[PDB]
């Protein structure tokens, strides 16, 4: 009893920690807040006036961030034995072996450094603390897996480059062309037109509707300028939000929809079958010619589930559609053709 | 080396059964009706698609000399099949239960029979209240 | 003809009341404004200058919503008797025992002693009245049934969980950098980025577009990088309201084409039927048989209308698809079954 | 307690006809054929999916036990009833009119015999101009 | 040849007046451009320093308007005879008493009074063109036909007026509660947060980006919480317009999708033969019989045009794709029921 | 063997300039660069502290940009003879007349007569190079194949023309009351507010979210006035963008599902099988009448391939579904004919 | 009044032929056997269900009097005709022309004889290039 | 002008073989038996329906003299044949390849002989380790 215990308190951890879903979010929510916790304290820290209380809070939190981060470290490896790809010591040292283990590892040993070295408190050292405050940031780099938002966002950017390239080129003319006419009549009565760059910083203060102020058309024409080109560049230079808003909304409704459905069971199925199958066929040279035409099958249904890896789309029913329509009309055609071989 | 290609030529032999050199549909659509396999021609002409890369419908002496040389312990493998195993998985536990395997095994896919059922069952531990892991299956399938 | 009168007049009440449709929410905008009045008469009560009429107009609307919304509580609690689940004393008290019945009658007693404490005009009083001001919102929060506002914007976000936490994040990356090498080209002309700190609130209201202009970059270098930064990070900071916005809009349509159909009435007309017919039922013991086979038929379209719950989606019009085609293909089947029979 | 179970056994006993135990396709459509309710199979075939949970087919005599001693005086029960009701609901108005009942309960789902439309008519309040509440209705076959 | 051309001219006309395609817009743009200019002059008359010039311009531009509008109705009075409905001096008066015709020729009466009133230049006669300069924005009202901006608008407001509701609440919710946080930790170092009111009105600033920067958080506090809650009730605030535009997106793109189609094809052509068979039928009580027998097939042809005035949706298709089903089952039913009786 | 890589170097040359595809686009991209980088550096140049070095830097970079595009443009014209549409002498000229290429040509030029003024440095030659170094902006330009960014705003913009000019009139309409509300409100106290134009510049810039706060309501009537027109102006004013984006979104999706499917492959393969078999195709009378029947099934291959030149849409798989119901109905209508006729 | 009440009596004397006072699908199917316009019993069912509002598929006589006492000359009938005729428009240009016109009738929608082709063709102005506008047709058409 | 216009009549001469100047379905198809070209009645009508513009099913003598009077060398000739080859191009080379060509042409569409295959082959140039550019092909065959 006490192995199958021990096996299932080790996927529940490594469950917890390395394949997260529902509740066990929770824990890495708190761990997140830490993390940002730190930061602002750090940031708190560059404040002549509130640079005391803060360091010494961060202090606090660095040493408990310490305890806690340590004892999720080595809560990991061992759960990494969970599954037998990482069993055994051989196993362990495969999974500290992953990239996101590694920097963990080393920022922890740089978190051990910093706090040996405010136990020193070199300059040397307050100013390597200084530098070195900013690694924390790496453990909230490590939530998603192999860069999940950054693959998200490169796919929805590639998927809309055409648009988004139109809309910032059309934007960047606007910019220019606008700046170029409110320079031209706002010269000599404004003093922060004196120069085409001064109008090029107002024109794109303008055009995001950031609007700092620092620099405004005071004559009227400017006005009238600036209230058109404005119109125009600021619904010009919104674009890019909106449609990757607008992608990013549309490919969440596909995925719900693709999700629905249900593609590789059959193939996995067929894998699993004919991976059973080989494994139990181990005259003895009709044996062997059995276990080949196994492996045979065995690879066959790899090389369906390789492309059935594709996700569902428009085209998988439209082929659908297109192999019912064709085998209602031939079995219609063979049994017209048996009906009139009857009359005939 | 010489025991592989030995074997492969003893069993091509038979496979071949003369100077030709190819396999037809016919050709092995005997060989299954030897074992009581049951062949069709639809799965016999999907074997053939499956091999072949230019359409002819012949399998070419080289083409499965290639094909046939390289082994299944590649390291992607392992990650299709870990896949495979996964899409009948509950809540990504990575155990496979006696009664999900037993009720999938049997009516999902092609049909499996009881004995070997009960030969998967006592193949791995009984213990662990009828729960077993499949990635040390994976893992001993892939390597064989 | 009173009784029903009485029933009629009453089910309209509680129409107008308590299930709003067409013109009866005009009443409820009526109440709103009232309540919004108030409101924003309270926000001009803590004006010095403004203190007098604002709170002489208070207690005066206060008296009026005071007499109005004791009148919709009467109203209601009558109306209550409408529907049978609510009828008698007993109904009457299982009425009043709703959360949101108990929140209104708290909200009136705590008026009542508002004006009551107003009558006396205590100093303590009269904090009491300035804190509990606010408890008029409580009803504008009523107004919607079992929070469902809270209920669909929480289904939007978590279907939109990966691309809101995908623009956050990198977002807050652009955010952090930007400031950074603002701070760092900006620190020795500029007095207002002093810190990091300052460059951070700088970074927030600059990529936010709320552009305050108490703090802006002077340095030409300072300018470019503020440009480039404010472009991509503005792009980013927008994306949640965009992501939001279509995916409503997209749900929005889906219930358009979902509520379009009907698919609850033959499980309803079932259930309603069996009812029936397992009221009628009550030798005597193949009665009781009867009696039995009713109210299992009973449970059976109950199961059905459970499971019926779920709206209509891709995956109802794809099965019902796949059982036509496996009809269609099935009876062909047998067709050309019976007439190769009948060939050979 | 000792009478409900006397009265489930003696009904059983009619049910059952024998040692068997179980309740196959045959088994109640024998009983509906005696009462003139024309069994099918798809239909009988579908009442069993609906009380069976490993699809074996065969009435389990604990899951009948299990099923029928639970009542169908539930809390949920009067919720489901009042969306059925609800479902054939005109303006919202929790009334069902005497037309509109009258033309959906023979025309949709089931027919119904004219008997007993006139039935429940009388069974009902007359008056109000023909106009009958049905959340009385859900409340009196709820807990019967 | 005479009377051809002479209606063929009058068609022109009523087509690039009254309905506008194609090139036709052209002339309408000019017309815009022309009142667009006037609404300007008008602006800069209001400047005491460009007054002068201005006035001058608008007179001028007042006159010119005067005679190319009045072209304009005397050309559309006398095109509204093309169609027979307006033939004729009585049609001509039924035209003249379409609202816009009248709105347009009060407008014109008011502009030439006006010009008499500038010729006398009283004192009274000034402010009342001063009043009546804004009467010119009536034409440009006037070309949306019977307000179809103001149609299009409400009808995508109601579409989404849960999502639009949401949006606005838990937005108030956001504004209100951090306003009372910035206050409560703005109250004593910064002196334009001295009351609740004056926090409101930063918050509803900040939150919609404007951003003025008349009153801005000073505390490093009070900037952390603005940060949190800008991000959140900016978020907010922009969801209005990202729904609304996704709404019109979508409407657009349906729109397209509806229009590529075609229905009302096959009952106007019913109707056109069955008005066209009734008039030709005008023993002769069994002709009389006929009449009324073409009269109800007109009737009927009639009922199914305005059935199908629907535009086509998702029911159509789907209920297109039941009939085809069940015409094929039923009918290979049939098929099979007769080879069933050819082998028993 | 010269001959074959010679063709194969000048085809890959000539994709990388014309054709760019995969990593061909990252030399774009760093012509671009080079392109910017001159275009900021004149920005720096207008700075009269920054003027120096900016100049200097600006003629050594003009100079690796003359060398480069020079390059560049004499590298295109070697690989125009790639294909024989170009081939020869008479080819290369024919190359050389394109509009582009002209443009190219003459900013080369113009580039190489800077170079020449600067090294006489007169004055008349220091006023064109300051006009003229606006010119680099034309092969930015350039890179867009035929103005596709123009072309795609233009068929989004008036896809959805009358959703734009519904937001833009409805916010021009908010605006003008607004403007209106506030300024008479705001007169007395605030003397930017003094004029109907100041108040018409306060909310062009208040309903963009610009926020310059030049001009700012005082008073707060004004300021509840101000906030209620914000929130609707705001919702009004963001409106284009929105709609652009999701129809944006909408085009990409469309167009993603258009593209997975195939269409004129087909009426392809008939055009070339037809004009090979024409090409072939040259008693003898008899030879030139098949001749003439295959130069006939060229011009219906051709006719084909025009028609089919419209992308996929939804009219075409309902069309395709018509089609096939219509086959099967047709087909088993005969066969019941069959069957009724064996029958009786 | 008196003239119509008579008209219409004497016009259902032949419709009804007896005492029955309601017709029925062959009633009328006779009627236009004898003028053969070949009836059938979709199109009669049709019908039928453009009368009636009951589903009971009979016409009820005070249905007939109330559905036929009010005229066709109607407000809301001359904007259907003209959208009706406005589906066959070109451009919006307010007329319909000879070939389209020719064209449609025949093929589109029930056909119609050439011979009534020639008569709504020289019923109408010749003049015009052979156009003519539709306007007319409905002001004529719909107050008769 | 006049050898042209003589070719033309004493093609037509053979085409009519009478003096009714209009050529039907059966007309044509009889030419093409001669042939063995295997006429259909469905393609025959879709050619039909490629010539006239009324719908009335008969090929005018005007309309075959406009038709055939002007020259296949046209400018949108060449861009249309460039795309059709573009449909069959591979990563946008610019050429056509010996394999994909001589796969596509005889699978791809109507089929083509081998022979002509082997012609085709032959008539381009055979070095360039097998590819030949298509642009060439287009250049003349457009002009002929």
């Amino acid at each position: 009893r006490r192995n199958v215990k021990y096996r299932r308190v080790q996927n529940y951890l490594y469950n917890v920690l390395e394949r997260p879903r529902g509740w066990a979010f929770i824990y890495h929510a708190f761990v997140f807040l830490l993390v940002f916790g730190c930061l602002i304290l750090s940031v708190f820290s560059t404040i002549p006036e509130h640079t005391k209380l803060a360091s010494s809070c961060l202090l606090i939190l660095e040493f408990v961030m310490i305890v806690v981060f340590g004892l999720e470290f080595i809560i990991r490896i061992w759960s990494a034995g969970c599954c037998c790809r990482y069993r055994g010591w051989q196993g362990r040292l495969r999974f500290a072996r992953k990239p996101f283990c590694v920097i963990d590892t080393i920022v922890l040993i740089a978190s051990i450094a910093v706090v040996s070295a405010k136990t020193q408190g070199n300059i040397f050292a307050t100013s390597a603390l200084r530098s070195l405050r900013f690694l924390q940031i790496l453990r909230m780099v490590r939530m998603d897996r192999r860069g999940g938002t950054w693959k998200l966002l490169g796919s929805v950017v590639y998927a809309h480059s055409k648009e988004l390239i139109t809309a910032w080129y059309i934007g960047f003319l606007v910019l220019i062309f606008s700046s170029f006419l409110v320079y031209l009549v706002e010269k000599d009565a404004n003093k922060e037109f004196s120069t085409y760059a001064d109008a090029l910083w107002w024109g794109t203060i303008t055009l995001t509707t950031i609007g700092y102020g620092d620099k405004t058309p005071l004559t009227w024409l400017g006005r009238l300028l600036s209230a058109g080109f404005a119109l125009l560049g600021i619904s010009f230079f919104a674009l890019p939000a909106g449609i990757l808003g607008s992608g990013f909304a549309l490919k969440v409704q596909e995925q719900h929809r693709q999700k629905h459905f249900e593609k590789r069971r059959n193939p996995a199925a067929n894998l699993i079958q004919c991976v059973w199958r080989s494994y139990a066929a181990d005259t003895p040279p009709l044996k062997t010619v059995i276990r080949a035409i196994r492996i045979m099958k065995f690879h066959v249904a790899k090389r369906k589930f390789k492309e059935t890896l594709r996700p569902y789309d428009v085209k998988d029913v439209i082929e659908q559609y297109s192999a019912g329509h064709l085998d209602m009309l031939c079995r219609i055609k063979s049994l017209q053709t048996r009906v009139d071989q009857i009359l005939g | 080396t010489e025991e592989q290609i030995a074997e492969f030529k003893e069993a091509f032999s038979l496979f071949d059964k003369d100077g030709d050199g190819t396999i037809t549909t016919k050709e092995l659509g005997t060989v299954m009706r030897s074992l009581g396999q049951n062949p069709t021609e639809a799965e016999l002409q999907d074997m053939i698609n499956e091999v072949d890369a230019d359409g002819n419908g012949t399998i070419d002496f080289p083409e499965f000399l290639t094909m046939m040389a390289r082994k299944m312990k590649d390291t992607d493998s392992e990650e299709e099949i870990r896949e495979a195993f996964r899409v009948f998985d509950k809540d990504g536990n990575g155990y496979i239960s006696a009664a999900e395997l037993r009720h999938v095994m049997t009516n999902l896919g092609e049909k499996l029979t009881d004995e070997e059922v009960d030969e998967m069952i006592r193949e791995a531990d009984i213990d662990g209240d009828g729960q077993v892991n499949y990635e040390e299956f994976v893992q001993m399938m892939t390597a064989k």
